């Protein structure tokens, strides 16, 4: 089964949910966590 | 038989069809408490690091 | 069960490099959004986004330092390019201690959790990246934040030590039949010379951090001056780690550039023995200087004169490497593909960022530049434009071989030009702000420093767009990547010569100087059954 | 390579490890140890029986590694001449790293011994702290260490002349000659006049001679697994790498103790 | 002095030490500009001439004379740089007779100035504390985050020795025009020396990080004549 | 020839977007009271009476 | 101030052993290898009288310039006579530099406790030259340090000839004293064995890893036992040092492999370090107790006793190795080094005058 | 006419933390003997009042009055 | 698990390399306790046969297409690195001979053929 889509941990083709959703959610979480941290520490210290 | 079971266990660890860490009929006694208590040790430090972010102390 | 025994319980060295890449991408996204938070606050005078909180500004700066000194550049330059390429270049099947490679990967996700949990249970850890003793005590930071942040610098230290011992032990006795240790490629020498500094530097950091912990929580008073200690000792015990560290980030970059300069300009490298001796000299003279970070603490007058002399000497070996790269690029034929664009943008910007280091080396001139934005502008031209550019060049060089899927050339060029323009807009007026007198680590500034802060907030929004375009380049590589090899001739590793016909070239396509580009391109799981032969 | 049936055996002398689960479990134990020690020291947990589970699970994880290291060498039989050289180079590069932790602690001693501050009236061992006399129990420990360095040479030179009773007795005598060191040094920590918090002097004296304590519990364990693996016939007269690593580890600790006795216990003025 | 809005270069000097710093920087920039122009011209020649070329000189890979020329020529530059650096390091300091001493102790988020001389028989030492003026209480024309309520007033043409320490954490005394940047660590005294040649106002800011109120801790130095200093010292 | 135009007009529409994003964070600013022309003209008189920047220039006016 | 003198002396001893030992990477061979040591042995007593006349700083930089011009004449020399002349001038420069530098460290650091620490740091340059790529970084680092030294000594403050205020004792008066000679004999007989071991080691038996542990141990030994020799008494350190040198020398004939020499070599180098840093300060102590304080000729005698081993070593060692052999030579030098060690107890309290 | 401490070449460095302590100890040594009103023991008084911060002197005086003081004041 | 070998002429796998046993009260010898790829080296070195070769490439004669250099392998491919006929003239160029095609070394010109054993 050695081939061009065999060394990757995630499945890319012949998949039920298309690959755009797992590709987008990875970057969405990666650029959304450090705004959540700032929101929590702002709300714990009085300011809006 | 004698203390030279070395020439007997070397015909067992070869041709086993199981992994090395679970091949002998003694590895149950080592592997059941370890994996049992590890799932409590990890599940206790994910409850006290989420309770503590909300300000709750003991 | 086959998923678990092959991507969680692993032995293969090349299958941990892909996990290192996936981790490094995430930990380089988080810090870049944290940097965008900082640069959107330092835009105009006043209190704009963080309402009045000067905490959650220092926390963001600390967590942006740690996530890209320890969690992005080192996992990419050690895990993805060192674990994958070094066995294939020296000709070995796998590493010597494979389970230590697996633990050196898996110590890092527990190090991310403690750092992200050092910014939610309390005010936070706003001590800066250098966790100085009398601020990080129990009178300013009294909570489980600094403690959980100095436990994230232990696990990374253990991982780096265990990786370095593996790298040194592998290259000594796991070579092929006809390689002595003078026919090795230059990347293996770069990994060896960074792995020796990882042995010789990390115990001092571990000792200093542990003594800081004992001062905080077991009332020991190593660094408290009410019991007979000095804070300055910690500075020694920090910076003896600090200056080896910043060569650990840059030596694996250099060798990568050499390969690109050897490839897309069809000439061998000018003076390879001089290059390995130059890397050895740079590695040795990074341990005998550490106190140029501390000229204002009150040292002697005969000790500053030693550290000005021992700092400017390091310019002599680096010039040999730069001029040898110019001599390699001089005579040959040059085709401008997307690795050589990043290669050409590295030989100019490392020089500009490194010539500022000679101005800061003098103890007389450091009185005007210490804790000032000139230092920040100095080390961002070398960190963001010297290491990240080498990482992008290495990715665009070795990704078709590892993955087997090609990429669109035009979008990669647009990404490169956006990075170039935005990053040169961002870090250049920091020199002017430094020369006029703006200090470091301040949220709010006097109204005179406004205008340049309006311009350096504009390039960051250019660079984030380049990161998003890089994400789309990866997506276009993974989907329909088999059909992206006939669009452009960039997919060819080497071009036909003048006399070499096309019919002859299609029979004999790959000409190389390493084992790397002659493999089948997915590399096989067990890639060497019979040994390789070198004369 | 032109031996007749050569295809049926491996063509390069290196060890391909089978798939093992222990790297993940060590990391999951260190996660719990780091977070529990960060939390119990500032409230938030209260009960001190989670830290002890974390340390116990870490030590059992190393023991469960070393089992699969032993079975792959005395039963499967994959340790050629090259792999043994790799293991020796590896252990030397951990002994070297464990030396350089003591260098920073020695440099934390000479940065205060030569040049003390003004808060302490400028004097080593300062006023009100009575030091430990070096003509008492710190002589007994030194002579016990020099004897234990001599007894293991009678154990490594009796496995090469094929005398079994003469390898077991020497290892037994060495194992009882390291337990007495720990027993003496735990009695010198209960009959002292100064604690970890009583100066910069009481804080560096219990931090260079306390790491040595942890490093010498490891020799008691490593010598128990070297007596027990010799009693059950695992050691041949030319293939024993468990003894060679325990001998190199003991001698480095003896030389380190001879520098913890002239700098810490004798030199005070 | 005061910072200027679109600044490119240094602030103006009032001390010989800062003039030596400026002269040494302008001496180093000569050689750095020469090296950068040489490297840029070589890359321009490489791009303009040897791009997509038919002939590859793949046997010019050794060199023997040219590797000495890029090893000895940077060394001569380092010796020429190292001569005035050592002269400026050793020469310009308090060689002869300082004439005053001001102790500038750094507390948490303000400054404490003691003029240690002018002592009465009972210990009537003149002392004050300098704070920052808030934005709400500023008058018309004052500089935000730099203007204080009490300023250090010194004469002109007089050697002044500053002894800097701290009581809480590590601070850093800075007046950019005067060329003074020394730490303030909580268990030791540090010294600097300044000579001021012209009257005016000199502004400065703290450097080493101390906590939340790091950006509000200014330093302001006025340089009056001797008669005004005597009239000011008989009022405080 | 039809690819360099694509790269050029891809970089231009990468610079235009960031300018429109940065403009939106420029109208909605907290402007303190000191950043007005009638306040930076009162500072020049104080910097003129106490002689400051004799050699180069002093000017705090940037509207 | 005072530390730049320590830097100058450290670099002077480093260049001494670098130009002495490192000649091959950078009978006729017996005479050519020992050409430097004998001419240094002859011209050492003259500089001790010269420093009392013209002062300390000028012979140091004169020796540096003489060493530089002699090395650059040795660089392109082909004939035998000019090569012998070039190595003779190399030796006569290296004889001025070390003697005047050690005398000026003796002169500036008057306190007895600091002198041992500073000379323990300064003697560590005798092994860095044995350990020591391109080497052009290190030469320009040295050139920068000596530029700093020249700026402070000759530029900022004027320097005249300025002879010393007091007149020192002559060389024969120093040679009539028993204590200075018996202190010098310890250094001589300690260094004699390690001088003779080097040529006979290719005969008995890659090259750098045999000599590396002594260079590792020497720095640690001198930098530790420079400080701690004040409380322990210097005579006891000398006695223990000679004992350990003797035992580690007898340990070599029982070794039958190249890797078995690593452990005794440490036991050589550390031990000879504890011979040196203990005994070289105390000579400068003795003149402060019994004579008038001029430190030139005494450290000239000390350098004579240091260089006697390297002068006599290979020429006699080859003859003994051809005559009897390696293990009996090691046995006789070890018994001599052990037998000398009882009589170093006599330096506990010399009679003051 | 604005006169302060000169050079004092036994302490030539940038750390003046030993000059303060030595001046304080020397003043109290020469005031234990030779009376309290004597002329050269006001050179030391002006010496440590010109370098030392005041809080250090107050803490040292309280530590002296409680009997609890690490120093060599007993000659 | 089966009949034990005495020389390496009777070794048809890992099934012939277990060996006899030691006796009670004796430090065992390596000819009485060794199983895997360790005993195979042991039975090679007591005869003179080196199982794991460390001899480099032939650097004597060039390569013609009629008379090529024969490289021996147990696979269909083997990586061969050419560096010259006087053994250091040619730089390092790597080649992959195959059972269907011969490599030819674009700079100096030696031809390599694969011998399948
Ligand atoms: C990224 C890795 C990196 C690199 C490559 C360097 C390179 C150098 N750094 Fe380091 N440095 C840092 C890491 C790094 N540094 C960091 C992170 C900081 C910030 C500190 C922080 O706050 O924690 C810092 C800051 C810093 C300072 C300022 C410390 C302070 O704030 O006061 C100094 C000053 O001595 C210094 C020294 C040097 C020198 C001399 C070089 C030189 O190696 C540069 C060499 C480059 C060349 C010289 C180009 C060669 C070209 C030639 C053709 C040679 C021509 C010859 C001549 C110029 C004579 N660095
Ligand atoms: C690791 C090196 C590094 C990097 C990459 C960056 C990135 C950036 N840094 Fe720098 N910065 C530091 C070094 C670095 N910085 C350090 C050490 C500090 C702390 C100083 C202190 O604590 O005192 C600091 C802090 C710091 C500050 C805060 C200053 C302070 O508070 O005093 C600022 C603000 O202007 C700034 C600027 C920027 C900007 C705009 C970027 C932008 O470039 C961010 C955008 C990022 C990208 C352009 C690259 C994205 C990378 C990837 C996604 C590629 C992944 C790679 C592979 C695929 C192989 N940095
Ligand atoms: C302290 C952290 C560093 C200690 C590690 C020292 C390991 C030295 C021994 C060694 O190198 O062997 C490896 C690990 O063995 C071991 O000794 C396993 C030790 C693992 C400790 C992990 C750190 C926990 C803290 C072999 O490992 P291998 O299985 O790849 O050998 C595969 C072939 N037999
Ligand atoms: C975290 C703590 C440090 C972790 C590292 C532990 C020490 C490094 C172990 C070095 C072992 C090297 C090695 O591979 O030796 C094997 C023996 O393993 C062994 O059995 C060595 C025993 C190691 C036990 C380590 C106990 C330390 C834990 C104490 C923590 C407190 C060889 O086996 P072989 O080839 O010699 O067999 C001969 C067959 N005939
Ligand atoms: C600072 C300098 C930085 C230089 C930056 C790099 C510039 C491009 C260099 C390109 C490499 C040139 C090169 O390797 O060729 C050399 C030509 O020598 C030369 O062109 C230099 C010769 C130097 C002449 C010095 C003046 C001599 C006349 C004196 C009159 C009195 C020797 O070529 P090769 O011999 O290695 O070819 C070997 C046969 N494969
Ligand atoms: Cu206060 Cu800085
Ligand atoms: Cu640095
Ligand atoms: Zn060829």
């Amino acid at each position: 089964d050695v081939g061009p889509y065999s060394n990757l941990p995630f499945k890319v083709k012949n998949r039920r949910v298309p690959y755009a959703v797992p590709h987008f959610l990875f970057f969405a979480i990666g650029m959304g966590i450090p705004f959540f941290a700032c929101y929590v520490q702002l709300k714990r210290s009085g300011s809006i | 038989t004698a203390t030279e079971k070395i020439i007997e266990l070397q015909k067992f660890y070869q041709s086993t069809n199981k992994p090395i860490y679970a091949a002998h009929p003694r590895s149950k006694y080592y592997l059941i408490p370890y994996f049992g208590l590890l799932g409590v040790s990890v599940a206790a430090t994910l409850f006290y690091t989420g309770r503590a972010c909300f300000g709750i102390k003991d | 069960m086959n998923y678990i025994n092959r991507w969680l319980f692993s032995t293969n060295a090349k299958d941990i490099a892909v996990l290192y890449f996936i981790f490094a991408l995430f930990c380089g996204l988080l810090g870049s959004i944290m940097s965008l938070i900082l640069r959107l606050e330092l835009s105009a005078p006043g209190n704009q986004i963080l309402m009045g909180n000067h905490q959650l500004f220092n926390v963001v700066a600390t967590a942006h330092a740690v996530l890209m000194v320890f969690f992005l550049v080192m996992p990419a330059a050690i895990g993805f390019f060192g674990n994958y390429l070094l066995p294939l270049m020296i000709g070995a099947s796998d590493m010597s201690f494979a389970r230590l490679n697996n633990i050196s990967f898996w110590l890092l996700p527990p190090a991310l959790v403690s750092l992200l949990a050092s910014a939610l249970i309390e005010n936070g850890a706003g001590t800066g990246w250098t966790v100085y003793p009398p601020l990080a005590g129990v009178q300013s930071h009294s909570g489980p934040s600094v403690d959980l942040a100095i436990f994230a610098l232990h696990l990374t230290s253990i991982s780096s030590l265990l990786g370095a011992i593996n790298f040194i032990t592998t290259t000594l006795n796991m070579r092929t039949i006809g390689m002595t240790m003078s026919k090795l490629p230059l990347f293996v020498w770069a990994v060896v010379f960074t792995s020796i500094l990882l042995l010789l530097s990390l115990p001092v950091l571990s000792a200093g951090v542990t003594l800081l912990l004992l001062d905080r929580n077991f009332n020991t008073s190593f660094f408290e001056p009410a019991g007979g200690g000095d804070p300055i000792l910690y500075q020694h015990l920090f910076w003896f780690f600090g200056h080896p560290e910043v060569y650990i980030l840059i030596i694996p970059g250099f060798g990568i550039i050499s390969h690109i300069v050897s490839t897309y300009s069809k000439k061998p490298v000018f003076g390879a023995i001089g290059m390995v001796y130059a890397m050895g000299s740079i590695g040795f003279l990074g341990l005998l200087v550490w106190s140029h970070h501390m000229y204002t603490v009150g040292l002697d007058v005969d000790s500053r004169a030693y550290f000005t002399s021992a700092t400017m000497v390091i310019a002599v070996p680096t010039g040999i490497k730069i001029f040898s790269w110019l001599a390699t690029l001089y005579g040959g034929s040059i085709r401008y593909t997307t690795p050589m664009l990043y290669a050409f943008a590295f030989l100019f910007l490392f020089t500009v960022g490194g010539l500022s280091g000679v101005v800061l080396s003098n103890a007389s001139l450091d009185i005007a530049f210490h804790d000032t934005y000139y230092v920040i502008g100095h080390f961002h031209y070398v960190l963001s434009l010297g290491a990240v550019f080498s990482l992008f060049a290495g990715y665009y060089y070795w990704s078709p071989l590892i993955t087997g899927l090609y990429y669109n050339n035009n979008l990669a060029n647009i990404q490169f030009w956006l990075l170039f323009i935005g990053t040169n807009v961002t870090f250049f007026p920091m020199h002017f702000l430094g020369l006029n007198g703006m200090p470091r680590r301040i949220p709010d500034y006097p109204d005179a420093f406004a205008g340049w802060n309006a311009i350096s907030s504009f390039g960051s929004l250019i660079s984030i767009i380049s990161v998003i375009l890089f994400a789309y380049v990866i997506y276009d590589q993974l989907v329909n990547g088999l059909t992206n090899k006939q669009l452009s001739t960039n997919s060819l590793f080497k071009n036909p010569d003048f006399i070499e016909s096309n019919i002859i070239f299609n029979d004999n396509s790959i000409k190389s100087s390493s084992i790397d580009f002659l493999l089948t391109s997915p590399p096989l799981p067990h890639t060497f059954n019979t040994p390789a032969i070198q004369s | 390579m032109r031996i007749q049936n050569r295809e049926n055996l491996q063509l390069f002398p290196f060890h391909l490890v089978t798939n093992s689960p222990w790297p993940l479990t060590t990391s999951l134990a260190l996660m719990s140890l780091a977070l529990t020690l960060g939390l119990t020291m500032h409230g938030y947990i209260g009960n001190h029986l989670w830290l002890f589970l974390a340390i116990s699970l870490v030590l059992s994880s190393i023991f469960l590694w070393v089992r699969d290291v032993v079975i792959e060498g005395t039963y499967l039989g994959d340790h050629t001449i090259a792999v043994r050289k790799g293991l020796n180079i590896g252990f030397m590069l951990f002994v070297l790293s464990e030396i350089l932790i003591f260098a920073a602690l020695f440099w934390s001693y000479f940065h205060s011994a030569m040049g003390p501050t003004i808060e302490i009236g400028c004097q080593w061992p300062p006023v009100g702290i009575t030091s430990i006399k070096p003509t008492e129990l710190p002589l007994l420990n030194t002579i016990i260490l020099l004897a234990s360095g001599a007894t293991v040479t009678w154990a490594h030179h009796s496995i090469l002349y094929k005398d079994r009773q003469g390898t077991l007795v020497g290892l037994f005598i060495t194992t009882l000659l390291i337990i007495l060191f720990v027993g003496c040094q735990v009695l010198e920590y209960t009959w002292a006049t100064f604690t970890i918090a009583d100066s910069v002097f009481g804080s560096i004296f219990y931090a260079g001679t306390g790491l040595h304590f942890i490093h010498m519990v490891m020799l008691i364990v490593m010598l128990a697994i070297c007596y027990a693996r010799m009693y059950f016939y695992h050691f041949t007269s030319n293939h024993h790498l468990g003894l060679e690593t325990t001998i190199l580890y003991l001698h480095v600790l003896d030389i380190i103790w001879l520098f913890l006795y002239i700098v810490f216990y004798w030199w005070g003025c | 002095d005061v910072p200027t809005p679109w600044g490119i270069f240094f602030q103006d000097s009032a001390t010989p030490n800062m003039e030596g710093i400026i002269e040494l920087h302008n001496n180093i920039m000569f050689y750095l500009v020469l090296i950068l122009t040489f490297v840029s011209y070589i890359l321009y020649t490489i791009i303009y001439n040897y791009s997509n070329a038919t002939i590859v000189h793949k046997y010019m890979n050794h060199g023997q004379l040219i590797e000495i020329v890029w090893t000895t020529l940077p060394a001569v530059i380092l010796l020429i740089i190292a001569f005035p650096s050592f002269i400026l390091l050793y020469l310009c300091d308090e060689v002869i007779s300082p004439a005053m001493t001001i102790k500038a102790i750094g507390l948490q988020w303000y400054w404490k100035y003691e003029y240690s001389d002018f002592i009465n028989d009972d210990g009537e030492i003149v002392e004050f504390e300098s704070y920052v003026i808030p934005e709400e209480l500023l008058e018309d024309g004052q500089l935000r985050l730099l203007d204080v309520d009490a300023s250090v007033v010194v004469p002109v043409d007089t050697h002044i020795r500053f002894i800097v320490s701290s009581a809480d954490v590590i601070h850093d005394f800075c007046v950019p025009a005067l060329g003074v940047k020394v730490d303030a660590s909580p268990g030791r005294l540090n010294q600097t020396s300044a000579l001021i040649q012209r009257e005016g106002v000199y502004y400065g800011q703290c450097s080493e990080l101390c906590g939340v109120m790091h950006s509000a801790m200014p330093i302001k130095i006025e340089a009056v004549s001797l008669y005004e200093f005597i009239n000011w010292l008989d009022e405080q | 020839k039809e690819d360099k135009l694509y790269i050029f007009w891809g970089t231009v529409i990468g610079i235009v977007i960031s300018a429109t994003i940065f403009g939106a964070f420029r109208y909605n600013r907290n402007v303190p009271k000191t950043m007005n022309r009638e306040w930076q003209a009162a500072s020049d008189e104080y910097l003129k009476s106490k002689n400051a920047e004799p050699f180069t220039g002093y000017s705090q006016i940037q509207s | 101030s005072r530390k730049l003198i320590l830097f100058i002396v450290f670099l002077a001893l480093l260049l001494d052993n670098m130009l002495l030992t490192v000649v091959v990477p950078i009978v006729q061979v017996g005479l050519l290898f020992a050409s430097k040591a004998t001419v240094q042995l002859i011209t050492n007593p003259f500089i001790g009288l010269l420093t009392n006349r013209i002062g300390y700083p000028i012979p140091i930089f004169a020796g540096f310039c003489i060493m530089f011009v002699s090395t650059i004449m040795f660089a392109f020399s082909s004939s035998y006579a000019f090569l012998l002349i070039a190595r003779s001038l190399q030796g006569i420069g290296s004889s001025c530099s070390s003697v005047a530098g050690m005398g000026m460290l003796a002169s500036v650091y008057t306190d007895d406790e600091e002198r041992g620490n500073v000379m323990g740091i300064a003697l560590g340059g005798l092994a860095m030259g044995v350990l020591v790529g391109k080497t052009a970084p290190f030469l320009v680092l040295a050139a920068l340090v000596l530029l700093d030294g020249a700026i402070q000594l000759f530029v900022l403050q004027p320097s005249r000839v300025q002879p010393e205020s007091q007149k020192g004792t002559p060389l024969t008066t120093l040679l009539k004293d028993p204590y200075i000679l018996i202190a010098a004999g310890s250094i001589c007989f300690a260094n004699m064995g390690i001088a003779m071991l080097e040529p006979a080691l290719p005969i008995w038996m890659q090259l750098g890893v045999a000599f590396l542990p002594a260079s590792i141990s020497y720095l640690i030994g001198t930098n530790i036992f420079g400080i701690l020799a004040h409380k322990m008494g210097r005579w006891l350190c000398a006695l223990l040092g000679m004992i350990i040198v003797g035992v580690s020398i007898l340990c070599i004939p029982f070794a039958k492999n190249i890797y078995g020499l690593i452990a005794p070599n440490f036991g050589v180098g550390f031990a000879i370090g504890m011979v040196d840093s203990s005994m070289m300060p105390i000579m400068g102590y003795l003149v402060d107790l019994r004579h008038v304080s001029v430190y030139g000729s005494v450290y000239a005698i000390a350098d004579v006793a240091f260089c006697m081993g390297y002068a006599i070593g290979p020429s006699a060692g080859g003859a003994i190795a051809k005559a009897i052999g390696f293990p009996w030579l090691m046995t006789i030098i070890g018994i001599i080094d052990i037998l000398f060690a009882p009589l170093c107890f006599f330096l506990r309290s010399p009679p003051a005058k | 006419e604005l006169k302060t401490v000169g050079f004092d070449a036994r302490f030539p460095q940038q750390n003046q933390t030993k000059h303060c302590y030595q001046s304080y100890l020397d003043y109290h040594k020469c005031i234990t003997v030779k009376g309290e009103d004597f002329a050269p023991c006001k050179v030391f008084w002006k010496t440590y009042n010109s370098l030392c911060p005041s809080a250090w002197v107050e803490e040292w005086d309280e530590q002296r009055e409680k009997g609890i003081f690490p120093g060599n004041l007993k000659v | 698990q089966f009949k034990t070998a005495t020389s390496i002429a009777e070794v048809e796998g890992l099934e012939n390399l277990v060996g006899p046993g030691a006796k009670t009260g004796t430090v065992p010898t390596d000819l009485e306790q060794a199983t895997g790829l360790e005993r195979y080296e042991l039975l090679g070195k007591l005869e003179g046969i080196e199982v794991f070769d460390e001899t480099p490439l032939e650097a004597v004669r060039k390569g013609t297409m009629k008379d090529p250099i024969l490289i021996d392998s147990y696979d269909d491919y083997r990586y061969v690195g050419c560096t010259g006929v006087p053994a250091d003239s040619h730089n390092i160029e790597w080649l992959k001979p195959t059972t269907e095609k011969n490599a030819r070394c674009w700079e100096c010109g030696s031809v390599y053929k694969l011998n399948f054993l």
